[PDB]
RNA sequence: AUAAGUGCUGAAAGCAUCUAAGCAUGAAGCCCCCCUCAAGAUGAGAUUUCCCAUUCCGCAAGGAAGUAAGAUCCCUGAAAG
RNA sequence: GGCACCUCGAUGUCGGCUCAUCGCAUCCUGGGGCUGUAGUCGGUCCCAAGGGUUGGGCUGUUCGCCCAUUAAAGCGGUACGCGAGCUGGGUUCAGAACGUCGUGAGACAGUUCGGUCCCUAUCCGUCGCGGGCGCAGGAAAUUUGAGAGGAGCUGUCCUUAG
C-alpha cells in the first residue's frame, strides 16, 4: 500500500476508484496500489 | 443501466415466483433460491420473459436496477445450469482429499486443514491437485472458493499455493 | 392573580407512546414536554404539573444518518483512563431502556424538580407495560 | 459444576506413590445437606443452596428452623449457593458428601483470607521502602499522592488501611485425596483462611 | 462484534470494480469469558422462612403503652480488631 | 527564544527517591500491505495504547559514553508531575583559597573546600472503619447484578523438520 495525501495513476493501468468514501488507486502492479490518507 | 434494461429469457425449466415484499422465489432443476429484492425495484414476468424497471433516474435507483437484474440473471442460471468454481492446487505434496463431506487440504502445513462445506454447496476432488466446488447460489460458490484458496493463497516466487483454475499469478524471481 | 398548580390541584394522566419506527430525538423531545407537562394550561413551573409516559417498543426506535454505528454514549466512571463508550447499535440491542432514558432525561431540567419530572417515565423493551392498572391511553405524536 | 462446603481444618503432607512430597490442606466436611432449589421460574436463575455445619439448637432461631424444615435437617450453621448445577441431580434433603469429589480432580477453593486489620502501604501494597540511611526521612510513608494539575488526589491512590478477610478464590488446586469415614479431602496446596474457616469446594471453572 | 487488511457476489459505468444494495473474514485491542466489590441501583430489586393483628386515649385522623418474632446492653473471648 | 498578561503583604528552583497517571508521533509483543520480501534476517508504511519496557561503571548531574543483559531497554504531558511526601550532591547568603580582572574595596555562567530544608491537617480529595435514617408491618437468612474495580506481559527448548 501507499496511504499518501496525493494519490494518483502511476502507470497507465492504474484505476482510481472510491470505497468507503476514500481515493484509491488499484493496479496489477501491487506497488501501485494506494489508498488517500 | 443498459444491465438493468437487458431482458431476461426464463428457460421452460424454471419457474419465478414473485411473493410479497419483492422476494423472489426461483425454482429449476438443481434446487430452490429466494431472495428479497429493494421495493423500488419492479420486477414484472411476461411470456417467460424477465423484467426489470427503476421508478426514477436517481443515482440509487440506476445501480439497484442493474443489481437486480444481474442477480435475478444469476439465480435463473444458478437453478438450470448451476455455477462451479475450479481450483488448482500447485505444490511438492500438495495434495486435496475429500473425507465424507469435508474437504481435506495438505498443503505443507504441519497439520491437515478442514473445510466443511455449507448447505447446497458440494465440494468435488476430481484430482488430489485438483477441487471443484459446486452450487446454485453464484456468491456461495464464490465465498467457498476464496475460503479455500484463503488456505494456502498462491505465492509468487514458485507460483506456490492453491489458485483458481486460469488464474495469473504474478511470478517474482527468488535467487 | 395569576393562578398555581400545587400538589392537591394537580392530577396526571397515564399516556402510552409507541416508539416503534420513531426518531430517536424527535419521540424523546415530545416525552419530555409531556413529562414536564407543558402541554397542560395550568403549567406551572415550580410544581410537577406533566402527565406518566410509558414507552414501549423502544428497541425498535430510529436514527438517521449513520448514527447506529457513529453515536456513541461516552461515560466516565471516575477513576483515571475510566472512559467507556457503547455505540448506539450496542445501546439499541443491549440497553433500549436506557437509549430513551438518557435522550429524555439530557432534555429535561436538571435540579430536584427536574429528576422528580423522570421518575414519571417508564420505558419498555417490547409491546407490553405491566401498567394496566393505570389505564393508559394512546398518545399520538403530534411531530 | 460439583460444589461442597467444608472448614479448614490445617495443613500437612502427603508423599505421592512416585515417592514425591506433596503439601496439603485438610478440608473436613461433614455431609452438606440440599435445603433450597432455586429455578428459573421462581427465583430468576437456577441454583441450590447447601447447609453445613450442625449448629445447636440454642443458637438456632425460629426463622432458621423454620427454612431447614422442608429438607428435614438440622439448622445449618453455613449456608452457600452453587449455581450452575444440573438442577435434576439433587433434591432438597439430598445430602452431598466429598465422594463426589476424586483424588486428581482439579478444583477450585474459595475461603476467607486471614485478616491483618490495619497495614502499612508496604505491607497492604507491596510498595518500596524509601532509603533507611543518607539522611533520609522517608521509611515506610506510601509515596506522592500524585500531580498537581488536578488539584485532587486520583481515585486510586493506594493508600494504608484494614488488609485481609477478602473473598479469595484459588484455582486448578488438585485433590489429591478423599475420606469419607471422616469427610475429608486432601488438596495439594494452601487455600484462603484460618483453621476453622469456611471453605468452599467446586469443580474448576477453567477446565 | 470490530480495526488495518483480505475478499465474495455486484451495479452505477454492456467492461472492470471489496460497496452503492447484499454477504463474509479478520488483531495482545473493544464487549464478554476469569477474579473481587456491589440494591443509598432513593430505579432502594428477588427468593425462603418467622411473628400476627394486642391494650389505651381521641369524634376520627393520629398519638401513647405493654409486647411477638427478633436483637441489643452487660459479660467470656479470638479465627476478628 | 519573543511578549511581560497572573503571582514580589513569597507561586521553593536542578538531579535523585516514593507514588504514579495520561497522550500516541509504537520500543517490545498482536494483526496487516508493499518490498531492491528465496529462506533465516530485515526495510518501509498501515491498524493497534492491553500489558510490558533491566542491573551496573563515570559524573551533583539531566544528558551522554561505557560494561553486561533484555522480547524490548519507546518518545512525550501532568507547575520541565510529585520538597505542608523524602533527599539536598549541584545551583544560589555569610568563611577560606587558586587563576584572572581591578590602584582599591572587590569581582567572575571560572574553579575549589565548608556551610540550619519549619508546620499538631480545618475543608475538599484519597484510603479504611462505624453510627443514623431510608427502602409503606416488624424480623432471620440466602441472593440477582444496574454499576464499579482487578487481571491483561513474555522468553527459551523440544517436536513438526534438518
Ligand atoms: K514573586
Ligand atoms: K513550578
Ligand atoms: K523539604
Ligand atoms: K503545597
Ligand atoms: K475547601
Amino acid at each position: 500500500m501507499k496511504v499518501r495525501p496525493s494519490v494518483k495513476p502511476i502507470c497507465e493501468k492504474c484505476k482510481v476508484i472510491r470505497r468507503k468514501g476514500k481515493v484509491m488507486v488499484i493496479c496489477e502492479n501491487p506497488k501501485h496500489k494506494q489508498k488517500q490518507g | 443501466s443498459r444491465v438493468g434494461k437487458k431482458l431476461l429469457e426464463i428457460p421452460s425449466d424454471v419457474t419465478v415466483t414473485l411473493n410479497d415484499n419483492n422476494t423472489v422465489a426461483v425454482k429449476g432443476p438443481k434446487g430452490e433460491l429466494t431472495r428479497t429484492f429493494h421495493p423500488d425495484m419492479e420486477i414484472k414476468v411476461e411470456d417467460n420473459v424477465l423484467t426489470v424497471a427503476r421508478p426514477s433516474d436517481q443515482k440509487e435507483h440506476r445501480a439497484l436496477h442493474g443489481t437486480t437484474r444481474s442477480l435475478l440473471g444469476n439465480m435463473v442460471e444458478g437453478v438450470s445450469k448451476g455455477f462451479e468454481r475450479g481450483l488448482e492446487l500447485v505444490g511438492v505434496g500438495y495434495r486435496a482429499s475429500k473425507s465424507g463431506n469435508k474437504l481435506v487440504l495438505n498443503v505443507g502445513y504441519s497439520h491437515p486443514v478442514e473445510i466443511v462445506p455449507e448447505e447446497g454447496i458440494e465440494i468435488e476432488v476430481p484430482s488430489q491437485t485438483k477441487v471443484v466446488v459446486k452450487g446454485t447460489d453464484k456468491e456461495r460458490v464464490g465465498a467457498i472458493a476464496a475460503n479455500i484458496r484463503a488456505v494456502r493463497s498462491p505465492e509468487p516466487y514458485k507460483g506456490k499455493g492453491i489458485r483458481y483454475e486460469g488464474e495469473v499469478v504474478r511470478r517474482k524471481e527468488g535467487k | 392573580t395569576t393562578p398555581m398548580a400545587n400538589a392537591s390541584t394537580i392530577e396526571r394522566k397515564w399516556l402510552v407512546v409507541d416508539a416503534a419506527g420513531k426518531t430517536l430525538g424527535r419521540l424523546s423531545s415530545e416525552v419530555a414536554a409531556i413529562l414536564r407537562g407543558k402541554h397542560k394550561p395550568t403549567y406551572t413551573p415550580h410544581v410537577d404539573t406533566g402527565d406518566h409516559v410509558i414507552i414501549i417498543n423502544a428497541e425498535k426506535i430510529e436514527l438517521t444518518g449513520k448514527k447506529l454505528t457513529d453515536k456513541i454514549y461516552y461515560r466516565h466512571t471516575q477513576h483515571p483512563g475510566g472512559l467507556k463508550s457503547r455505540t448506539a447499535l450496542e445501546m439499541r440491542t443491549n440497553y433500549p431502556e436506557k437509549m430513551l432514558e438518557l435522550a429524555i432525561k439530557g432534555m429535561l431540567p436538571k435540579g430536584s424538580l427536574g429528576r422528580q419530572m423522570f421518575k414519571k417515565l417508564n420505558v419498555y423493551r417490547g409491546s407490553e407495560h405491566p401498567h394496566e392498572a393505570q389505564k393508559p391511553e394512546v398518545y399520538e405524536l403530534r411531530g | 459444576t460439583k460444589g461442597i462446603l467444608g472448614r479448614k481444618i490445617g495443613m500437612t503432607q502427603v508423599f505421592a506413590e512416585n515417592g514425591d512430597l506433596i503439601p496439603v490442606t485438610v478440608i473436613e466436611a461433614a455431609p452438606n445437606v440440599v435445603l433450597q432449589k432455586k429455578t428459573a421460574e421462581n427465583d430468576g436463575y437456577e441454583a441450590i443452596q447447601l447447609g453445613f455445619d450442625d449448629k445447636r439448637e440454642k443458637l438456632s432461631n425460629k426463622p432458621e428452623k423454620g427454612h431447614v424444615a422442608k429438607a428435614e435437617t438440622a439448622p445449618k450453621r453455613f449456608v452457600k449457593e452453587l449455581r450452575g448445577v444440573e438442577m435434576d441431580a439433587y433434591e432438597v434433603g439430598q445430602e452431598v458428601k466429598v465422594e463426589i469429589f476424586s483424588a486428581g480432580e482439579i478444583v477450585d477453593v474459595t475461603g476467607v483470607s486471614k485478616g491483618k486489620g490495619f497495614q502499612g502501604a508496604i505491607k497492604r501494597h507491596g510498595q518500596s521502602r524509601g532509603p533507611m540511611s543518607h539522611g533520609s526521612r522517608y521509611h515506610r510513608r506510601p509515596g506522592s499522592m500524585g500531580p498537581v494539575d488536578p488539584n485532587r488526589v486520583f481515585k486510586g491512590k493506594l493508600l494504608p488501611g484494614r488488609m485481609g478477610g477478602e473473598q479469595i478464590t484459588v484455582q486448578n488446586l488438585e485433590i489429591v485425596k478423599v475420606d469419607a469415614e471422616r469427610n475429608l479431602l486432601l488438596i495439594k496446596g494452601n487455600v484462603p483462611g484460618a483453621k476453622k474457616s469456611l471453605i468452599t469446594v467446586k469443580s474448576a471453572v477453567k477446565s
